[PDB]
RNA sequence: UUGAGCCUUGAUGUGUAGGAUAGGUGGGAGGCUUUGAAGUGUGGACGCCAGUCUGCAUGGAGCCGACCUUGAAAUACCACC
């Protein structure tokens, strides 16, 4: 069995001293899927950049075999805002258009006899073979095919006037147009919603060729993985089984740590206590012992977990009266997101707003900020009311600042509602507790980016939050994290996201959206929305189809 | 000793470089400077490599 | 029916000369139909690559034993001698509003090296459809009795499979083992020439011969 | 008893439009079945749930192409696939 991928002794250094990956020796198989886990910053988009081979500084060795296509999606995919939908997409076989184009020049020879054959009709034949490498003429229908696989935007959209969910759609196709041997995906699930997210990892699972895939959640990777790594701190652990079973694995992995680090400090403490005695006489002391004390103080990685100090700080007292909307209505162009929508926002309410992609979500977002005007009007906010948002899209941070410069903006002293606090030690309230203040925002990574947006956006001390996805590139622990602080608040927050179980364990109210535009409001929680639906349900089970890719 | 150890290649396509230090937690933005080229005689581009 | 009894009679487990082949091939006189045959042959090329994909057409002695109406889309004075030099649809470039939608199928799609204004459906219509032919195949040049004189002698084109594998033909089994020896001669020789810049392996992984409804038995 | 590989024999390929599950070029004409059917009753398997493949039973000679308004054509072989 011929590897498809393999790393000898590959390791990597970031700045300063600090072996993200060291020693990381694996052979990757035909038809193989691996999920890859670990917390925010243990390296696993490094070790796919690797693999993507746009990162060669690495120590070591890693190389795919010859002529086989590797498809890298990172966790950032970029898009051209002028492109519209085709405009953007047919980059991914730019080859066949742009061959399919030299072919219409090409064909006015036959008409003006100006260097007639010696010089392009032999370049036609390499023109053709380009062509036949494949369907080539038959590409409008590919391109058909899979817009409809993958419910693509229609391609007279443009790609700034897109929502997340359809930009990660867009990417992803561009992405298995190329149709590769090896995929390489940075969170593929990212803003994808719940029928996307079957299709992906039903087409995952289909995939001939070998899959890695970077996952901060447990049940697409229960259905995609073959088997995972855990990349914990400097060291990648194979592992065969599902996500429970690594769990398990892994809580005993950590409880050993611990366990030989402290008898590791309890050596220490005796072999200290006998280098300051005396010597007692003229005799030895000795000098070994002295040496393997020495040798014996050495430096163990902590693990950076987040875990619970994710700091929402309290906001200004809230009244009776936070939010109403009244027979809300948008519409863009002919398809309509919100149509006739009324509800009103007790306080003390964690609203979950589920829906599909470009449903409408983050525009209710905007016009509950007021930076959308919507067609029917009748938004309304309390007194009160303070406004603090989250947005889907982290692209307002410069890249350049440092982690406490772009949080803080330099003052020493920040300033959260009534009091002021320290902008260091509120900065560290977010997990950069040590020197992780001078990490460059470009230089962080994905979650450590979600990480450092929540830190800026709610410094304002809105006592109303509006959260569009705030867990895209949280793991489980800043995860749990996020759930407390979100319990422990005084205010009351909406939040968008197709987490259904991170939605689950906070919601109050249900805003969900559904088809012809229609935003369904059920105050309760997610149990009991379930149950009002058992209670007056319809017959059937079987949402999906499950089209192609081929042919 | 935070300062590791840069090589700035030349962009004249020969194989000659400057070699220094940077800041690689400060400056993670690669290094660029004209200098004079040796091998081709040339004031060009010397941009950091590893 | 014949099948359940050519199944036991063949031994298609070996590699068989050229010539040791052809009495087994002869000996398929049991079935019923016209006999014509799908020689088929591999490569050590891959079709995702451009630089290996292989075409061309080539001229045997014989030809396929069915005429191949050829068209000529140059009209004008030459198109008195494109129907008189062996154009069994004369359709002008000009001239392709009513022949071309009466007739809607041919043999060789157009070949007029001097004046070839005509595109086609706008969309590969036709260029897609494979009928419809580029100058640096064969077709389209100063000549025009060359396509006329190809669609005659039935020269045949080569097409590249998904994995490479390339199919001819050569006729029924009325043609006898020298002339199926010289045809397959002349396809092994331009398949020798037309081997690409990348030689993997052996440029025929495999050779087999077969008529339209018996077995296909291994040329090696 | 197994694991892996290889050769054969099968079985399998639901986008939209289309008569209805259409893998790819074929390359050609009609063959298939009557060496007993286009079916009804029955049993398993697949099942993108439409459905086509299947072991049977008396009855055993009619199913598709060809015709084209679909990007493509009709398990109507052996193929190297
Ligand atoms: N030039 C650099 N200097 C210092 N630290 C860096 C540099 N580049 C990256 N890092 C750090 O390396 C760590 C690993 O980041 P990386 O993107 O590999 O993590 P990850 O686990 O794959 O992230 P995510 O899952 O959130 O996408 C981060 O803490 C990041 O801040
Ligand atoms: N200016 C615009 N013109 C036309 N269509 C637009 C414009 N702005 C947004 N849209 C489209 O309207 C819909 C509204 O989507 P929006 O960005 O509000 O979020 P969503 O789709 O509900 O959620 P998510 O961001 O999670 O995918 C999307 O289909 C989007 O592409
Ligand atoms: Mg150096
Ligand atoms: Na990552
Ligand atoms: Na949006």
């Amino acid at each position: 069995a011929q590897f498809v991928y393999t790393m000898h002794r590959v390791g990597k250094v970031v700045p300063p001293k600090r072996h993200i990956l060291k020693n990381i020796s694996l052979s990757f198989f035909p038809g193989a899927k691996i999920g890859v886990l670990g917390l925010n910053g243990a390296g696993k988009s490094t070790l796919l950049r690797i693999m993507a081979g746009i990162d060669k500084d690495i120590e070591g060795e890693a190389r795919p075999q010859p002529d086989i296509k590797i498809g890298y999606l990172p966790q950032e995919p970029q898009l051209n805002p002028e492109h519209t939908v085709r405009e953007s997409i047919e980059e991914a076989v730019s080859e066949v258009v742009n061959a399919l184009k030299r072919l219409d020049e090409v064909y006015a020879l036959y008409a003006d006899p100006d260097a007639d054959f010696d010089k392009l009709a032999a370049e036609q034949g390499r023109l053709e073979e380009i062509i036949q490498a494949h369907d080539g003429h038959n590409l409008n229908v590919q391109l058909e095919r899979a817009a409809d696989a993958l419910r693509l935007p229609d391609w007279d959209a443009k790609i700034a006037n897109l929502s997340g969910g359809e930009r990660r759609r867009v990417a992803l196709c561009r992405l298995l147009l190329e149709k590769p041997d090896m995929l390489l995906l940075d969170q593929p699930t990212n803003h994808l919603d719940a029928e996307s997210v079957a299709w992906l990892e039903r087409f995952l699972h289909d995939f001939e060729g070998t899959v890695v895939a970077i996952t901060h959640d447990r049940y697409f990777l229960d259905n995609v993985a073959g088997w995972i790594l855990e990349l914990d701190r400097g060291e990648g652990i194979p592992w065969e089984g599902n996500y429970s079973s690594w769990l398990e694995q892994k809580d005993q992995r950590l409880a050993q740590e611990a366990s030989q680090e402290a008898a590791r400090r309890k050596s220490i403490e005796k072999e200290l206590e006998w280098v300051r005695q005396g010597t007692k006489g003229r005799q030895s002391k000795g000098k070994a012992r002295l040496a393997r004390f020495e040798e014996l103080n050495s430096t163990e990685y902590q693990k950076r977990n987040e875990t619970n100090e994710l700091f929402i700080p309290p906001g200004p007292r809230l009244g009776d009266k936070v939010l109403e909307v009244s027979n809300l209505r948008k519409s863009y162009g002919d398809r309509l997101l919100i149509d006739s929508l009324s509800f009103s926002i007790p306080k003390g309410a964690i609203v979950g707003i589920i829906g599909p992609n470009g449903a409408g979500k983050s525009t209710l977002f905007r016009m509950i900020s007021g930076q959308e005007q919507p067609d029917s009007g009748t938004i309304t906010l309390g007194e009160t009311v303070k406004l603090a948002s989250v947005d889907q899209f982290r692209d307002s941070m410069d890249n350049s600042k440092t982690v406490w410069e772009e949080v803080s903006g330099g003052l020493d002293i920040m300033k959260i509602g009534n009091t002021e606090m320290p902008s260091r030690a509120y900065v560290g309230r977010f997990n950069f507790k040590g020197v992780d203040q001078g990490k460059r925002v470009g230089e962080l990574s994905g979650g450590e980016r979600g990480r450092l947006h929540l830190a800026k956006l709610l410094q304002v001390g809105g006592n109303m939050l509006l959260l569009d996805q705030p867990t895209n590139d949280l793991d489980i622990e800043t995860l749990r994290a996020l759930e407390n602080a979100l319990l422990e608040f005084p205010g009351c927050a909406m939040v968008i996201s197709h987490d259904r179980w991170f939605l689950d364990r906070i919601a109050t109210h249900i805003l969900d959206y559904q088809d012809e535009g229609k935003v369904e409001f059920f105050e309760g929680n997610f149990t009991e929305y379930e149950e009002y639906k058992k209670r007056t349900l319809g017959a059937d089970a079987l949402e999906p189809k499950r089209i192609k890719y081929k042919r | 000793g935070i300062r590791e150890k840069i090589k700035l290649v030349s962009s004249a396509g020969t194989g000659h470089f400057y070699t220094t230090t940077k800041n690689k937690r400060t400056k993670p933005e690669k290094l660029e400077l004209k200098k004079f080229d040796p091998v081709v005689r040339q004031h060009v581009i010397y941009k950091e490599a590893k | 029916k014949r099948m359940r009894v050519i199944r036991e009679k063949v031994d298609a487990t070996k590699q068989y000369d050229i010539n040791e082949a052809i009495a087994l091939l002869k000996e398929l006189a049991t079935a019923k139909f016209v006999e014509s045959v799908d020689v088929a042959v591999n490569l050590g090329i891959d079709a995702r690559k451009s630089d290996q994909n292989v075409r061309g057409a080539t001229v045997l002695p014989h030809g396929t034993g069915r005429s191949v109406r050829v068209a000529v889309f140059t009209q004008g004075a030459n198109a008195e001698a494109a129907k008189a030099a062996g154009a069994e649809l004369v359709g002008m470039e000009d001239l392709a509003d009513q022949i071309k939608k009466g007739e809607m199928n041919f043999d060789v799609v157009i070949a007029s090296p001097d004046a070839m204004r005509v595109v086609g459906q706008l969309g590969q219509v036709l260029g897609p459809r494979g009928l419809m032919p580029n100058p640096k195949v064969g077709t389209v040049t100063p000549n025009v009795a060359e396509a006329v004189k190809n669609a005659k002698a039935g020269q045949v084109r080569y097409r590249n499979d998904k994995n490479g594998i390339i199919h001819t033909t050569i006729g029924k089994v009325d043609f006898d083992a020298d002339k199926l020896k010289e045809n397959l001669e002349a396809l092994l020789v331009a398949l020798k020439k037309a081997k690409p810049t990348q030689a993997k392996g052996v440029y025929i992984k495999k050779v087999s011969i077969s008529t339209t409804m018996g077995a296909g038995v291994a040329v090696d």
